[PDB]
RNA sequence: AGGAGGUAAAAUUCU
RNA sequence: GUAAAGCGCACGCAGGCGGUUUGUUAAGUCAGAUGUGAAAUCCCCGGGCUCAACCUGGGAACUGCAUCUGAUACUGGCAAGCUUGAGUCUCGUAGAGGGGGGUAGAAUUCCAGGUGUAGCGGUGAAAUGCGUAGAGAUCUGGAGGAAUACCGGUGGCGAAGGCGGCCCCCUGGACGAAGACUGACGCUCAGGUGCGAAAGCGUGGGGAGCAAACAGGAUUAGAUACCCUGGUAGUCCACGCCGUAAACGAUGUCGACUUGGAGGUUGUGCCCUUGAGGCGUGGCUUCCGGAGCUAACGCGUUAAGUCGACCGCCUGGGGAGUAC
C-alpha cells in the first residue's frame, strides 16, 4: 500500500491542511496514485491473480465515492479529475 | 439491519420479553419515541426514557406477569419493501379487538381503538398484543 | 443475618446461567452466594409450611447419595412425618398405585422379624428372608405407616433428586429444596439457594425445618 | 501403564 | 442442511432498499365534497300467473374512476445538517494470501568404476521379469527429475478453487490500538466482468517416480478385472485454451437481537517485569450444550432461534439437465 511516508505529500492542494485525511477529494488520490505505480506490478507477475483482486477494490471503491460526490457540491469533480487524470 | 429499525425495535422487545430481561437500551428516532409512548399509554410496557444526548438512546422498561410477558406477540406489518396503508372504514381488528394495532395518520401516530373513534387511517405499522 | 457460618456457596464452573439473580459470587473459582436472598428464601419457605403444618399436613424427608445418608434418618420419624433415603424409586407417589404394595412385603415381614413366624422355619430361609426387610428397610421407610398423598416434600439437592422434584411437578404436590450453585430451579415453587454438600451445611436446613414443622399445633 | 508394527484371498445363483 | 430447491466464488450497472435532525412541498398516504360508475343480472323487502320456475315495484350493491378542498404523522422530492453505518490517515501484529528469482537437504532411478558370488524380486501361493558380461548386497564418484520428512496442531491464510523446506524483490487482504479527517459516501444485485481442483486441448520444452492405454505373468467357470513384471499419454515448466466436481457445511450476502461450559489461536488497554503474570477488552476459531426451531436426525450467539433489506432457486417419480 505504497509507503507510509508517502500520500504525505498528496493531502496537500487536494486538503485543507495535513491531517485532513478524510475529504474525498484524498482518498481518491491516495488510489489512483496507487493504482497507476501498482500497474507496474502487473506488468511483470501479471498471473498474480489474487494481489488483481485487492486492485479492483481500489477502483471499484474510487469510482464508486468519485459518483458521491457528482451529486454533492457540483463541478467539486471537474476541479479534480483534470487535476488529476481521469475521465478517460 | 438498520433498514427497517422500528421493526428492529419490535425485535430488541420481542425475544427480549422472551428472554426474560429488564427492559433495553435502544437507538431514538422522532419515531420510535412516539411508538413507545403508545405502548406506554396501553400497557405494553411501564413507561420509557430518552436516555438521550446528541446521540439518543431511548430504553424502556419490562412489563410481566404471573410468571409471562405481557406482550404475547408483537410483530411488524407494513415494512420498507412492502408498505401498507388503510381506509378509515377498513382497518384491522387484532385479536378482533383485545389487543391494538399501532397506525400513523395525518394526525400524528395513535392506535386502532383511537383510529376510527377519531375518523381517519394511514400507515399500519405493528399488530401488538 | 448470617446464622449458618461456616457455609457460604459451594461447587465451581457447572453453574445453571438461570441461576444469576441470586448469586454474588466469584473467589478462586468456587462462586459464593447471595446470603440475604437465602434467608428471606427462608422466611416465606421455613414460613409458609406451618399454615400446611397447621393443616395437619404431611411432609416428606428426601435425601440419598452416600454423604449424611441417615443423617435425614433423624427426628424425621417423629417430624409429624418420615424419610426416604437410598435410591429414588421411578414412581413410588406417580405409580403408587403399586410400590404401595411392597410396603405390605415389608410390614408382613417385619410383624415377623419378631412376631408369630421369626424363626421356626429353615436357618437358610434365615438370612435370605431377612435379606429383603435388609434390602427395603434401607429403602423405604420411605412409608412406614403413613397416611394420605404426601403433600410437599423435602429434598436435600435439587437436580440429584432429579426424579423426584419432577414427580412432585407432574402431581400438583409441592416443591421445597435447596439448589447450591449448579442445580435447576425451574420446578422448585420453594427455592433456598445455599448448598447441598456438606455434612455440616445439610444439617443446619434439615435441623432447620425439622423445628418450625414438629410445632403444628400442637 | 501410551504409542508401533503385523494378523480374514479368489468364491456366482434362487417364477 | 439430509425430502424437489442456495448460482463453485467474488466485483459491480440498472433496479429494489436505507441511518438521524430540522425545516419545505403535497407525489404517495389519509378525510370530506361533488360528479360518474347504462339497463338488465346477483342480494334484501314486496306484487303477480292456482304454487313454483318465471314476470314485476322499490331499495342496497356496482369492492371503482375522475375533479375540487383539506389534513401532513409515515414514504418520496427539494434544502440545509448531524456522526453512530461506511471510508480515509497513523504505528504495529501474526499468517502455507498471491506473483518472480534464488538455494538447501533426505530419498527413488539411472551412468562409471571397486570388492563380492548365486541368487534377486515378487505373491495368498506363484510365475512373468532381473542374474554367470556378475544380479540383488556393499563402497566411492557423477548425472537428472519430482516432492519438501521432523516442525504440523479439531494450527493459520484465502472470496471460493485452494495455499506447507529455506532465502531476498513485488504485492493483496484481515486484525489491534489511540486520536485525526470525511459526513450516509450505504446494503443487495437480474444483466455484465473476472477467479475458478482434477482430468482434458494446443504449441513447444521436460521426464526421477508414479501411472490411464497397451503387453506379459497369475487368478477364474469365464477374468477384457482386483494381484504381480513392465509400461505410453499424463502428472512437471512456459504461453493460450477449457469453465466443470459430493466446487459441500449439500446451509446465498448484509445488519441487528436472545442463558451457558471447556478450550484453540492472534491482538491490544490498564495495575509491585514483581512469573512462564493480576485485571480486562478486540478479531477469528474447535467441541459441548438452554431456550427456541425442527418431520425427525439434528441446529443451538460462527443458528437451522428472533427479525428486517435484497438476490438465486423448488412445485410428484420418470422422460431430462435430454432434443431443438
Ligand atoms: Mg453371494
Ligand atoms: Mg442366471
Ligand atoms: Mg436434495
Ligand atoms: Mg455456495
Ligand atoms: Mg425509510
Ligand atoms: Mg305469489
Ligand atoms: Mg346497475
Ligand atoms: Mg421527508
Ligand atoms: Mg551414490
Ligand atoms: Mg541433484
Ligand atoms: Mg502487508
Ligand atoms: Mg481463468
Ligand atoms: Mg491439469
Ligand atoms: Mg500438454
Ligand atoms: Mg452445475
Ligand atoms: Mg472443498
Ligand atoms: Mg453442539
Ligand atoms: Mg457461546
Ligand atoms: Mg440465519
Ligand atoms: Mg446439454
Amino acid at each position: 500500500s505504497l509507503s507510509t511516508e508517502a500520500t504525505a505529500k498528496i493531502v496537500s492542494e487536494f486538503g485543507r491542511d495535513a491531517n485532513d485525511t478524510g475529504s474525498t477529494e484524498v482518498q481518491v488520490a491516495l488510489l489512483t496514485a496507487q493504482i497507476n505505480h501498482l500497474q507496474g506490478h502487473f506488468a511483470e507477475h501479471k498471473k498474480d491473480h489474487h494481489s488483481r483482486r485487492g486492485l479492483l477494490r481500489m477502483v471499484s471503491q474510487r469510482r464508486k465515492l468519485l459518483d458521491y460526490l457528482k451529486r454533492k457540491d457540483v463541478a467539486r469533480y471537474t476541479r479534480l479529475i483534470e487535476r488529476l487524470g481521469l475521465r478517460r | 439491519s438498520m433498514q427497517d429499525p422500528i421493526a428492529d425495535m419490535l425485535t430488541r422487545i420481542r425475544n427480549g420479553q422472551a428472554a426474560n430481561k429488564a427492559a433495553v437500551t435502544m437507538p431514538s428516532s422522532k419515531l420510535k419515541v412516539a411508538i413507545a409512548n403508545v405502548l406506554k399509554e396501553e400497557g405494553f410496557i411501564e413507561d420509557f426514557k430518552v436516555e438521550g444526548d446528541t446521540k439518543p438512546e431511548l430504553e424502556l422498561t419490562l412489563k410481566y406477569f404471573q410468571g409471562k410477558a405481557v406482550v404475547e406477540s408483537i410483530q411488524r406489518v407494513s415494512r420498507p419493501g412492502l408498505r401498507i396503508y388503510k381506509r378509515k372504514d377498513e382497518l384491522p381488528k387484532v385479536m378482533a379487538g383485545l389487543g391494538i394495532a399501532v397506525v400513523s395518520t395525518s394526525k400524528g401516530v395513535m392506535t386502532d381503538r383511537a383510529a376510527r373513534q377519531a375518523g381517519l387511517g394511514g400507515e399500519i405499522i405493528c399488530y401488538v398484543a | 443475618m448470617l446464622k449458618a457460618g461456616v457455609h457460604f456457596g459451594h461447587q465451581t464452573r457447572y453453574w445453571n446461567p438461570k441461576m444469576k439473580p441470586f448469586i454474588f459470587g466469584a473467589r478462586n473459582k468456587v462462586h459464593i452466594i447471595n446470603l440475604e436472598k437465602t434467608v428471606p428464601m427462608f422466611n416465606e419457605a421455613l414460613a409458609e409450611l406451618n399454615k400446611i403444618a397447621s393443616r395437619k399436613g404431611k411432609i416428606l424427608f428426601v435425601g440419598t447419595k452416600r454423604a449424611a445418608s441417615e443423617a435425614v434418618k433423624d427426628a424425621a420419624l417423629s417430624c409429624d412425618q418420615f424419610f426416604v433415603n437410598h435410591r429414588w424409586l421411578g414412581g413410588m407417589l406417580t405409580n403408587w398405585k403399586t410400590v404401595r404394595q411392597s410396603i405390605k412385603r415389608l410390614k408382613d415381614l417385619e410383624t415377623q422379624s419378631q412376631d408369630g413366624t421369626f424363626d421356626k422355619l429353615t436357618k437358610k430361609e434365615a438370612l435370605m428372608r431377612t435379606r429383603e426387610l435388609e434390602k427395603l428397610e434401607n429403602s423405604l421407610g420411605g412409608i412406614k405407616d403413613m397416611g394420605g398423598l404426601p403433600d410437599a416434600l423435602f429434598v436435600i439437592d435439587a437436580d440429584h433428586e432429579h426424579i423426584a422434584i419432577k414427580e412432585a411437578n407432574n402431581l400438583g404436590i409441592p416443591v421445597f429444596a435447596i439448589v447450591d450453585t449448579n442445580s435447576d430451579p425451574d420446578g422448585v415453587d420453594f427455592v433456598i439457594p445455599g448448598n447441598d454438600d456438606a455434612i455440616r451445611a445439610v444439617t443446619l436446613y434439615l435441623g432447620a425445618v425439622a423445628a418450625t414443622v414438629r410445632e403444628g399445633r400442637s
